[PDB]
């Protein structure tokens, strides 16, 4: 029969070209590609295209000959795949990257619920998951098992930088788009500014109390990384008030030089100058004063500055 | 499909637990 | 009448509690079962007031049941804030461990008791240590926002600590996976160089709330261009007068010695050369490859250079 042996015939070809495409034979590829040819599926097994088994064994010249001629980066074989799949369950970088750029699909589900990045996670391959996640990658997506492939990734160290490198992209992803909410979302546990649960004091209050030697280099390195500098404690006191209190001299210039606001005031109506004039901390007051502390703030209990400081506090304070 | 998946293609480049010894729960409840 | 003591406790029978409790029982263990104390039983069934009482007539905080388990353990995994609380101002210990090695904190995060897990870390848990089988309370979490909530809130802790003894390698570790400067791991770029090339219009808050959050103003990308360069070359004034704000360095040079200027320039963008020398871009700096700003603008850019 002549439809019956065009049919025997053509499966031939076709295994062929599979053969081809799984081996790296671009002579054979070539040789047995047509357009009516170049979206097969394998008779057995998973129906797999050719692009399917170049992508799973490496053959990145073979995925250039068949996305070149017309092959489906989309094709899904008998159980969903996509070649995005095959190249990433086997680590292979530059097939990945190749598939990513002629449009695959970097969170193609096939019909157990399975993404790229499971496939990539769950087989170590550490080097193409930054690739997928740079991409887009989704870690967070659970299988029809339940899993993400946060949860399939092997090591502990892979864990964390599924989550690191996807809290990343997404950072720069809404920054592209300017989403504000979402820049927002996916800043929202970054700790510079932690509370302390009770006093409401953050990581720069306790730095600019600290009496160890680095304190400066810590304050600054806190407003470096975004500390807010005016931040209030439970008692309103901002960390300006709290390096004043003690004379912490050389904070203070880091926390003026960064903004701080002279004239803040504590629960008790009191600025920085009046904790510092109360103290008797002389330096304090002058350097305070040169910033443009006002020195005329009459606190809640009714006091000046100068009415509460001793004698050599009092001059300081009445020359301005 | 709950059918067991097949491997890709391609090739690289109180108790508190039943089955083991985990010891047990602390007596109490979370609504008593 | 040990039993009935036991039983008073966890059913929260204060009158015979009372009735029954002496200096000399006060500490029993029920002869069969767990073994467990008045105070662990009071403590799992959240039976706040005979807690209190049992405290203030000498009950031990320390006391173990058959597989040493501490009434921190029951309060702990049955959620029980208030005898959680209440336990850790008579000094319980937040890190005890059974014969398993299981912690308060391992008991609270299993069975995703949120707060009460907050409440340990508060009073220094560790989120870290394992028990025997080498799983910590993190490991435990069985949802991956408790899990992201006890990394945040033991991560803040740290820094405090850190903080507080002005360990700055310590504070440096503890900052170390902060995310407002992940850098796209090939490009180099960060969110606030996505942000300045961004073509949407809320592109300016965008870079005043990444700043904000500690963006570095002068990050350079793989070619040495900073987020000036980035704005500049592409006119978005906007985000540039934002930069200017946070101290952008306007003189910055990028991997071929050209300042935002002679990108601005180069472009054609006019009004945003009138912006970058009005911001104090110096014209006069002179290119790798030999030119000034205005040498490689059109006859429009030079005269806006000369004005």
């Amino acid at each position: 029969d002549p439809s019956a042996k065009a049919v025997l015939t053509g499966e031939y070809k076709k295994d062929e070209l599979l053969e081809a495409a799984r081996s790296g034979n671009e002579e054979k590829l070539m040789a047995l590609l047509t357009p009516l040819n170049v979206n097969c599926h394998a008779s057995d097994g998973r129906k797999s295209t050719p692009l399917h088994l170049a992508a799973g064994y490496n053959r990145v010249r073979i995925v250039q000959l068949l996305l070149q001629h017309g092959a489906d980066v989309h094709a899904k074989d008998k159980g969903g795949l996509v070649p995005l799949h095959n190249a990433c369950s086997y680590g292979h970088y530059e097939v990945t990257e190749l598939l990513l750029k002629h449009g695959a699909c970097v969170n193609a589900m096939d019909l157990w619920q399975f993404t790229p990045l499971h496939e990539a996670a769950s087989k170590n391959r550490v080097e193409v998951c930054s690739l997928l996640l740079s991409h887009g990658a989704d870690p967070t997506l659970v299988n029809c098992h339940g899993k993400s492939a946060v949860d399939m990734a092997p090591t502990p160290e892979l864990r964390e930088r599924l989550t690191y490198e996807f809290k990343g992209h997404s950072l720069l992803q809404a920054a592209r788009e300017a989403d504000l909410a979402k820049v927002k979302k996916t800043l929202a546990l970054e700790i510079i500014n932690f509370k302390q649960p009770q006093s409401h004091e953050t990581a720069l209050h306790c730095a600019v109390a600290s009496l160890h030697p680095k304190r400066k280099q810590v304050a600054e390195l806190l407003l470096r990384k975004g500390a807010n500098v005016n931040e209030k404690n439970k008692d309103f006191m901002t960390p300006l008030h709290v390096a004043a209190e003690r004379a912490h001299n050389d904070v203070m210039e880091v926390l003026h030089k960064h903004g701080a606001k002279m004239n803040a005031l504590d629960s008790l109506g009191q600025t920085a100058l009046h904790r510092a004039a109360l103290a008797g901390h002389l330096q304090t007051c002058r350097l305070l004063l040169s910033y443009g502390s006002d020195p005329s703030i009459i606190s809640l209990q009714g006091f000046t500055a100068a009415q509460m400081g001793n004698e050599a506090v009092q001059q300081i304070l009445s020359e301005s | 499909e709950d059918a067991p998946r097949p491997p890709v293609p391609g090739e690289e480049g109180t108790p508190r637990r039943s089955d083991l010894d985990l010891g047990y729960e602390p007596e109490g409840s979370a609504s008593p």
